């Protein structure tokens, strides 16, 4: 036969949906690990079978198991049942989204909520900056990124965005679609004021000073809707 | 190449074939100066190469810029146009 | 006219310039090998005539007043 580890592994997957199976046809409410297994081992099969889509599966997969045919609980737990399985086009991945509808009200590990909103960014205040962008490819931008030193195909008033990042929520982010103009609100930097690395236009402390080199920098790379006067004086580190 | 030996930041040195600056001093490196570099004296890029080479007036004025003091090193270039065992005596001869 | 010279006053002495001061001094070559190392990193190396230029274009660019050195100057490999 020459077996491989994967083929050993799905063929026990394959009986534990039989086992499944066989409990709900006695009539056995299911409990978590064998409405898992059945929905797995009846994608397997369909698949096998090689007169359907993986697209035709992941909607099959949710007709297999009604409310009443499991235990209270089990359907708040299982939000999708993803399984590999090879078609005649060879292995796809299949993913069946939310298979069973709630009927009871235990729901295991729930969360009871205040009501009050949360402040984030507390005694920072804000300005608002109009932002285009002016090439063909789109542009999304993260909360934590120096936004001085954004993508030169973003056009907007550069001198008044030094030392500052966008005042949305940690780990979320603002796109430009190309053409597109809106406007965003930015706040200071935090902590020592250190900025390293972005684009390498200041790599030093942010301060008034640093900001001139930084602006001269940006105008000689050709960042749009940087401002910086003719005849500018060179430092000794630059 | 000789306008070097003014400066500040560089040692100058010269090699013993050269010094002192005698009557068959010419037509040797001349020859010297075939025989190496395979020239023929039937092509005007290798006459003009070889006359651009040899140039008896800075060979002139190398004897004299040594009396001044303004070349500070002798040397041999042994086996490679000069001879190992006659520093010395060249440079007395040059004096 | 001031490239590599020094105050020919005696050694550890000084001259001082008031706001609005406007006077004339003295001044002699610096001896020895004329290696100049620091004191605004304009030279930082040998003093000859081939660094006066890139001192002269260093000195313009980072604003020393009465400095003057030609349009169109000529890059070296090593500045
Ligand atoms: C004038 C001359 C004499 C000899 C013996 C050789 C050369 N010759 C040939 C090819 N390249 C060179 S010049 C290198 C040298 O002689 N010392 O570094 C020139
Ligand atoms: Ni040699």
């Amino acid at each position: 036969m020459k077996l491989t580890p994967k083929e050993l592994d799905k063929l026990m997957l394959h009986y534990a949906g039989e086992l499944a199976r066989k409990r709900k046809e006695k009539g056995i409410k299911l409990n978590y690990v064998e409405a898992v297994a059945l929905i797995s081992a009846h994608i397997m099969e369909e698949a096998r079978a090689g007169k359907k889509t993986a697209a035709e599966l992941m909607q099959e997969g949710r007709t297999l198991l009604k409310p009443d045919d499991v235990m209270d609980g089990v359907a708040s737990m299982i939000h999708e049942v993803g399984i590999e399985a090879m078609f005649p086009d060879g292995t796809k991945l299949v993913t069946v989204h939310t298979p069973i509808e709630a009927n009871g009200k235990l729901v295991p590990g729930e969360l009871f909520l205040k009501n009050e909103d949360i402040t984030i960014n507390e005694g920072k205040k804000a300005v608002s900056v109009k932002v285009k962008n002016v090439g063909d490819r789109p542009v999304q931008i993260g909360s934590h990124f120096h936004f001085f030193e954004v993508n030169r195909c973003l056009d907007f008033d550069r001198e008044k965005t030094f030392g500052k990042r966008l005042d949305i929520a940690s780990g979320t982010a603002v796109r430009f679609e190309p053409g597109e103009e809106k406007s965003v609100e930015l706040i200071d930097i935090g902590g020592n004021r250190r900025i390293f690395g972005f684009n390498a236009l200041v790599d030093r402390q942010a301060d008034n000073e640093s900001k001139k080199i930084a602006l001269h920098r940006a105008k000689e790379r050709g960042f749009h809707g940087t401002k910086s006067d003719d005849n500018y004086v060179k430092t000794i580190k630059e | 190449i000789i306008k070097v030996a003014g400066e500040h930041n560089i040692l100058p040195a010269s090699t013993n074939p050269t010094i002192p600056f005698t009557v068959n001093t010419e037509a040797e490196h001349m020859d010297m100066l075939m025989v190496c570099h395979h020239l023929d004296k039937s092509i005007k890029e290798d006459v003009q190469f070889a006359d651009s080479r040899i140039r008896p007036q800075t060979i002139a004025a190398e004897d004299t810029l040594h009396d001044m003091g303004i070349f500070s090193i002798t040397s041999s270039d042994s086996q490679a146009m000069g001879r190992v065992g006659e520093v010395i005596t060249r440079t007395w001869q040059t004096a």
